[PDB]
């Protein structure tokens, strides 16, 4: 299996598209295996990371990293805790308009 | 770190040389120097996101061993302890994919 | 400084212009407090949670008064808050001091100006069949008193087209 993952990663490197999708489709898979103790803390600390202050240079990035990260986070089963203010901020600043509206 | 990559982006030779220099600084003589690594975070990140595969590999091999081989630890790291501001309009989530798939 | 290193694996918290209204000021203070960071030094352990000044700006300018949230004001008024928070505390001045009377008086003044503007705005059988409109038609050569049926008008149009063709 080690020969598959290395080449998969080297392939995701060159292509920004169809690699955003890999994160969107793999992060919830990781969330599924995380126990309640880990999931609680991770969801409680993700919002500070969704803000993460000066992590705004992606504001002009077409596939902004925050877009993919919040998409993956919302595509999980139990992700209840997320602030609506941060949701609106991400929707306005980043290209998360309709996703943010659907979540809200 | 500040000027060599700004004024000579096309001449990949001196860029690779500087990246090998910083990789050696990070790899060898660690017991002696550990404060210099604080300011050279942008250099390390740039060398990690460079377009050359060998440089990326030798940077990731040292970026991975610095953390425990546990999915939860790496997730917490990338979510609260790692600052992606120095990356610069980069799709850094592919480095998260690297870190999450290498521990498998 | 402690033996810190941004490259290390330190993973903490595994289990842990118009005047400013006091309302929007407390809103700004809370938005900064909701960034999960302390005002003692605005880069706490888990340094990835840097201060999002644009976020608190967006959260503040949604208050009563005008936007008034440029890159400068957001930092300036927080730096003004820090001294008076380290007198009454901002939370106390919000809960105290006629909690909702300030913004409500501001809005009442706005509505009074609205009504004044809307009020001062401006509000905004002599049958005469003069002979000029009939004389112009008489000069044109058509009788107005006798209504020509559409059939005769169509016949006249056909005759005119025939004359034109010849």
């Amino acid at each position: 299996t080690g020969a598959l993952l290395s080449a998969f990663v080297q392939l995701c490197h060159i292509s920004t598209t169809l690699a955003e999708k890999t994160w969107v489709q793999l992060f919830p898979r990781l969330w599924k295996i995380l126990s309640d103790r880990q999931q609680h803390a991770l969801a409680g600390e993700i919002s500070p990371f969704l803000c993460s202050g000066s992590h705004q240079v992606q504001r002009d990035c077409q596939p902004s990293a925050l877009n993919c990260f919040v998409e993956a986070m919302s595509q999980c089963v139990p992700p209840i805790p997320i602030r609506p203010c941060v949701l609106k901020y991400l929707g306005k600043t980043h290209n998360l308009w309709f996703r943010s509206t659907l979540m809200l | 770190m500040t000027y060599i990559e700004k004024r000579f982006p096309e001449d990949l030779e001196l860029n690779a040389q500087f990246l090998d220099l910083v990789n050696y600084v990070y790899r060898d003589e660690t017991l002696s120097g550990s404060e210099l690594t604080a300011k050279l975070e942008p250099a390390f990140l740039s060398g990690l996101r460079c377009a050359q595969p060998l440089i990326r590999a030798k940077f990731f091999e040292v970026f991975d061993n610095s953390m425990k081989r546990r999915v939860y630890e790496r997730l917490l790291y990338v979510t609260c302890s790692q600052n992606w501001e120095a990356m610069g309009n980069h799709f850094w989530i592919k480095q998260c994919i690297e870190l999450l798939l290498a521990v498998c | 400084v402690p033996p810190r290193s941004l490259f290390d694996r330190a993973t903490p918290g595994l289990l842990k212009n118009p005047e400013w209204l006091i309302s929007e000021d407390w809103a700004l203070l809370q938005a900064v407090k909701q960034l999960l960071e302390l005002p003692l030094n605005l880069t706490i352990v888990s340094p990835a949670h840097t201060p999002n000044w644009d976020l608190v700006s967006d959260v503040v300018n949604s208050c009563s008064r005008i936007y008034r949230s440029s890159k400068q004001c957001r930092n300036r008024y927080e730096n003004v808050i820090i001294p008076r928070e380290e007198p009454l505390r901002t939370s106390q001045i919000y809960a105290q001091d006629e909690n909702a009377t300030h913004t409500q008086l501001y809005t009442s003044h706005f509505d009074l100006m609205k009504m004044t503007a809307g009020k001062r705005s401006p509000p905004i059988n002599p049958f005469q069949k003069n002979p000029k409109h009939a004389s112009v038609l008489a000069e044109s050569g058509i009788n107005y008193d006798k209504p020509l049926p559409p059939i005769q008008v169509a016949s006249l149009r056909a005759e005119r087209i025939a004359k034109e063709k010849k």
